[PDB]
């Protein structure tokens, strides 16, 4: 019952370690250990088998093969229900006293989630045998008067910390593309028909680091990039994009709405593989992937999907619905003002948010002969509240930058309010 | 006496604790002896094959439905008893005496309960294959023994006992 | 060679741990451990198999096979020739000085005898593998005079604590019956034909906790009640009994003289199981069991068998040959006053033991509507040397009751010297 | 950056070193949970069957090419997984807190490296599964633990990286 | 010399004590190296296909004769080899140094004599294998070390020895 | 690269423990073990395989089964592949810092060699898979600077404490013949035909303890005598010869050299079996060996060869080349001074070595009906610069006993210089 701040798609979710089932249905045993003596509990591996627990909201597509698949893709587990790692406890007790030891088999929990738009649409918990828990305490007393306790409810309960790692992985049911030539300074790819019938993932790296737009050539439809989470300094070719099969892949920037016309301006370094998950285009006429390598400041928009605002000629509010990224995270928007360009000539501006929180900068975009570069106007520390208007020129160019503090909606709202 | 209980009329599936050990069956896997500050070990493996369990059953309740009814509710011990699982214990004995030390398996104690007017009318038993546990004593071939730590006439726990229900339905 | 008693039947004996062989051959070998180092001997049990030792007086009847399925009645032994338990000893030596460490194979020797009037028949030795043994000491010295040693004499030594752990079986030649129902104040048992060709057991429970009479209706023959050693607080159904086939049984009270005209006063809880063994009855008369509830103070005779004296209408020594009990515990004798009754006619009498030492208790026995109740008369600290006499009014009912103190003979005697 | 090395032309096979962990793969056996002063104990057995090598081969080298030219320079990794090897860790849990640790695999890092002007052209790259290790960290069900403790993202050595050549002939 | 003996005459089957090494066998099992403080382990299972007798037989007395004269008075080896036992030595290496210890199977020593006037005539000799036995010696790679630590040219019971008989009969 | 003072024939060098290849090829693992935690890696043999590593320079004679064969003569090595042995290290970080735990597999290099004339002809390298090595210390930083190093050269480095123990093993190709009878003070023995083929062993016994003087009827050829290692107290008759099959043999003393006339003094215990090898007799008269037991002070020869010197009727130097004893050992020589005896009568000598070093006793020979006997003339400590002369009656004859104190050559130069 929380936001999610990720694009639609497969996650699993490691949700900790210290897992068991309620009324000591995982109780391996009890010692009694008396002063003076020492007691230990063992799980030897005599045999390897191991007992893993499962549960899915789909049995059909979502289904105990289906689902360790996924756990393979996001953390490469090899076993399952096999284990040759030994686990034991020992424990001496004082001169003094008795103690008590209580051994538990445990399980770490694994969510798999198919997300779509905000929702959980499907979702599966795996839980995977683990190295047992074990609690010491003073011996209770064998005269200790018994209390009825009726049973507790069925189910789980965590022992372990606290831990909640998230990991996507490809949608295995949408084809991978890749671009075998590590790409230079600039690159187009032609998207295949295949697009007509389901998203798909491009494959590529570059080979200069450095920071990158990308985008089709309409700006349509948006695109989203990730990072294959392990890819950097294995094999490499300089000439070839070595391919490591990674399926598990980190969400840089992107979005999943339609009608978001946009481009995206990235952070790439040449050792690491990318995936660009380009949505399914239901046209005949083909698209393409443009790869720029922007030199200048507009790096500062560092990792972000930029935004181009429709309808700004008229007066008030112009909203903008669009998935919100992560605290710390940017969303960017970019402004031409209605109006021909003659310096002096302006237009009054307000700029705010609806659903969540975040820090503004406004940057006044210019040409150079060396690429684009940005130019600080101004800065919010308060976007949710901000009454400051601004002044800009017609026919010019603007970029807002926000830098969100605060996520309460799945989705952010962005307002340029157009004062004159 | 024992069979007053505050529980509405019906059958009841109740874990009785763990730290269960049984009449008589005390020194039936042997004792040890060590003197002068030697570390003595003792340990086991419960596999499946020993660890057999000691059903007790009463008209209304015959061993499938106390298993199922226990399985059901608390831990599945058939399951559990394909792997093997092992305990010691491990004491240092005296530096000029000698040490004894026997060892004997513990259970949990699981009963099925017929209650008719908060009384228990009929009464099923179950013992599953626990653990272990050790006694010691210090000695010399002349010291004469208390025979309670030799033998335990009656079914008890080392451990505090408990009294965890769940009203068995249909 | 000491006093053993019990009435006529099977026991298992466990005479103690740490039982091995002369010569070493049950040695498993020695360690020299030199100083700041540690050493170490273990049995793994990479092998289940152990090997129990055995020997009988009679190889027919009391077989190994059949020694075994008694130790199982007796402690429940599952496991004779195997073992999953694994010993193992460690011990590091001392900067200063070498330690010897020895470790031997040990045993837990078991007695099953047959016990017939004060004597055994029949006897066989089971000897279970054991956990071990190990012996530490300073290292000898290499150099130390080798001394000329005839080998000792064949047998085996006890290493372990003193232990002495009686516990009866139920003699398996002979039936046992069952009255299923739980027995209320009264009841009346049929004895089967099957008597007149060998005793039975009767196995039994009471509704309710309390002292109980318990004869035959003509007081013969003798009764002999055991209780179900384990037998309290398992298997319940207040409408039937739950049989556990509990074989070990724990020796109440009762005689196996044939002509002791007798019947039993015991306490009997009813959470527990009982037995009792009625002896062959060679007759084709139907014999019968009866059961009697008593409320009052005749809970005083605590477990004992009441004989009830013969001959008393004479003067001089009446004696009276019985098994004794043990110290600690009692036997009773009933004695009516030959004459008839007119409070003021009375004799005197003496009473005195012969064989065994113990205290002694004389009641009145009294009727009410409320059933029985004694009166104590007087008490004697001293019976074997008791003079001081006692006038019983004539055609009136005495119990006297004797604390075995000291048990010098198999039989205790006892007599009702009567002065006039 | 990572591809310049002070070294003739031609193709070499390297040691990289012992104690490389894999990316994301911190908890793949499971964890561990213990208290108040207990001795948890986590170990395993390399056996054959379990322990794989990752190989991430290149144009110029193959699997093949790879394994040959690391078994014939350093240790052959082939053979000696016939002979299972043991290791384990063990550590004492704080007196009022709890302890939770968790292992993983450990490898040797070898590189088949095609150099060109002093700079790495080609990089074929094997994982020889060596021993483990073990991560742990003391808490309480409230505390929040940085998620670095739980995830690696980019395979990397516990121990100091090493940079050990020989060029290859033919 | 070793063959004069106080006892009447005839035949003897003697045990000669636990605890004996055999000639240059001190090194068979492969020694052991450590250092800082690291403790050292070493140990084994004298399993019945390892643990072999030695016979030393004479014209009177042949293996068969030897062995059930033995096993009649003293402990029965061939029994006793089907059920594997175990025994480890450790050793703590010091702190700046490095430390070394080998391991050997140690002997029961078992003769069987002819006496004529108060003197052995003849003499056969059984070695049954009983447990083992560390030696360990401190050192650097410059240190020399004693030959006598590394070989053993003559039998010999490193406990005390023992002299128990039994005239043997027809 | 060093002198080997033994006679030709077959040797087993044990050149120690910790022996492991370059380039961490038998490494093991290295553990991180950080502070206040316990790190341990084990050898458990659950497969008792071991890989035993072999090396020889030839083929075809000195192959690995002939090799394992020598080894087994020697030290009676019984398991050459396999092994139970179990071995494990473990350690314990300190508080405040992490410890680096790395573990090798380790080899015994056992090395087998054919000796002919102070040469290797042949020679195998055995290297016997051992109990391992462990490493401990400060873990390194996961920062150090790496550093480019080339792979160290192919082959094998020592790791433990430095050994080199020689022992000699009977020419499996040399046959053995046997003494049956203990030999009394006195006795001959012809030798067989088969001498004319190769060389023999003779084995044998004396029955009483003492010296014994042993040769060929004609000081020819050359003898050798042997111990055989660990031969005493084991099976034994006093009228028969017990053998043990003991190949590994201790050289006492004896030369190769085809000319070196002489005889040996030796001294010998009844406890012990020793082989004498005969050289191969290229002739068809047959050879005796003579044993007889000396009384008197000739044990002062104990255990050496007396080299008998020829050609002494001559002025100047008078060179005899023998295979050098080993520091420590004697080596003597026999002069008969040339013309008759009549006391006053005598010549000048002058005793000098010429490549080894040594201590100098000259002895006068004498006679007596209680055997031989020695006068002690002078003694000399330097022999390899000797320039004291020394009158010797003629007819007379006088022994020189070697002591050799510096091995700087496989033969020592004895120079009977006669200055008159
Ligand atoms: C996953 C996906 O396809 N996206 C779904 C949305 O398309 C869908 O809502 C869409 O709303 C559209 C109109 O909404 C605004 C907005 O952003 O809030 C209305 C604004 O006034 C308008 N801005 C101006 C000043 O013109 C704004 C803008 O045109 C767009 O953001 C593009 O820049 O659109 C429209 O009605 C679509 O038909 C409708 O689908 C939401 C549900 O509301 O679900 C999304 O998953
Ligand atoms: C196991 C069994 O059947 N009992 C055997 C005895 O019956 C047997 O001895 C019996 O002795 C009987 C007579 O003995 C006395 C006695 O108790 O000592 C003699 C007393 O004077 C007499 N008391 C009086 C005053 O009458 C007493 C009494 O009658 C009975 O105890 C009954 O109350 O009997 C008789 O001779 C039997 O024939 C004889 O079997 C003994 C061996 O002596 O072995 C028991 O096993
Ligand atoms: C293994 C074997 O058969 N021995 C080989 C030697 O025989 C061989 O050298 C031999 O040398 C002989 C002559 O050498 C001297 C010597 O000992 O140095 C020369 C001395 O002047 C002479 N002494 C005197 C004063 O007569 C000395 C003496 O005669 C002998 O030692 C016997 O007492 O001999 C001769 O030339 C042989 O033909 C020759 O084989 C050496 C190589 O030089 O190799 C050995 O293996």
């Amino acid at each position: 019952q929380t936001i999610l701040p990720y694009p639609n798609g497969l996650y699993v979710i490691n949700k900790g370690d210290g897992y068991m089932r309620t009324n000591d249905k995982d109780l391996i045993g009890t010692l009694l250990i008396e002063s003076s003596t020492s007691g230990s509990i063992i799980q030897p591996r005599l045999r390897n088998t191991t007992r893993p627990l499962f549960n899915t909201s789909n049995p059909t597509i979502f289904s105990q093969e289906y689902t360790e698949a996924r756990l393979n893709d996001a953390f490469n587990i090899q076993l399952f229900n096999t284990s040759t790692t030994l686990f034991k406890f020992v424990e001496e007790a004082p001169t003094n006293k008795n103690i008590s030891m209580k051994v538990y088999n445990t399980y770490e929990k694994y969510e798999l989630i198919n997300y779509q738009n905000g929702n959980i649409d499907d979702k599966a918990e795996y839980y995977l045998p683990s190295l047992g828990k074990c609690e010491v305490s003073d011996a209770p007393s064998p005269q200790a008067p018994v209390v009825e306790t009726p049973v507790d409810q069925d189910g789980f309960i965590q022992t372990g910390p606290n831990e909640n790692i998230i990991v996507g992985v490809i949608n295995p049911s949408e084809n991978i593309e890749e671009i075998s030539t590590p790409i230079p300074d600039d690159y187009t790819y032609n998207i295949p028909t295949s697009i007509q019938n389901n998203a798909c993932y491009v494959l590529f790296k570059v080979n200069t680091t450095g920071v990158y737009k990308i985008t089709t050539k309409n700006n349509l439809p948006p695109l989203i990039i990730y990072e294959a989470i392990g890819s950097s300094n294995r094999n490499m070719n300089s000439n070839n994009l070595s391919n490591d099969n990674i399926k598990a892949i980190k969400y840089i920037t992107g979005l999943n709405r339609s009608d978001a016309k946009s481009y995206l301006i990235v952070s790439l370094f040449k050792d690491k593989n990318y995936y660009i998950r380009i949505p399914q285009i239901s046209s005949s006429t083909t698209s393409q992937l443009i790869f720029k390598r922007e030199l200048g400041n507009i790096s500062d928009l560092a990792d972000s999907t930029v935004n181009i605002l429709d309808n700004l000629n008229t007066s008030g509010t112009h909203y903008y619905t669009r998935q919100s990224p992560d605290v710390g995270n940017y969303i960017s928007y970019q402004l031409t003002i209605p109006g021909d360009f003659n310096n002096i000539a302006s237009s009054i501006f307000s700029f705010r948010t609806r659903n969540n929180q975040g820090i503004g900068t406004l940057y006044r975009l210019t040409e150079s002969i060396n690429g684009y570069n940005l130019i600080t106007i101004n800065n919010y520390s308060d976007l949710l509240n901000n009454v400051e208007p601004i002044s800009l020129l017609n026919g010019a160019t603007y970029i807002f930058r926000v830098k969100v503090t605060e996520l309460n909606n799945y989705n952010i709202i962005f307002d340029a309010y157009r004062n004159s | 006496s024992i069979n007053n209980v505050n529980l509405a009329d019906g059958n009841y599936v109740v874990n009785r604790g763990d730290g269960w050990i049984l009449s008589r069956q005390n020194q039936n896997l042997g004792g040890n002896i060590s003197n002068n500050g030697c570390t003595a070990i003792v340990g086991d493996l419960r596999i499946r094959e020993t660890a057999t369990p000691y059903y007790y059953p009463t008209a209304s309740f015959n061993e499938e439905y106390i298993k199922n009814n226990v399985q059901n509710v608390f831990a599945n011990f058939t399951e559990a008893s394909e792997i093997p699982i092992g305990f010691e214990f491990s004491k240092t004995a005296p530096s000029n005496k000698s040490l004894y030390m026997y060892l004997q398996y513990t259970y949990i104690r699981y009963e099925i309960i017929k209650v008719l007017q908060n009384t228990v009318t009929e009464r099923a038993v179950l013992y599953v294959p626990s653990l272990g546990y050790v006694k010691s004593i210090e000695f010399n071939s002349e010291e004469q023994i208390d025979k309670n730590f030799y033998f335990t006439s009656q079914d008890k726990c080392i451990l505090n006992e408990k009294f965890i229900y769940k009203k068995i339905d249909d």
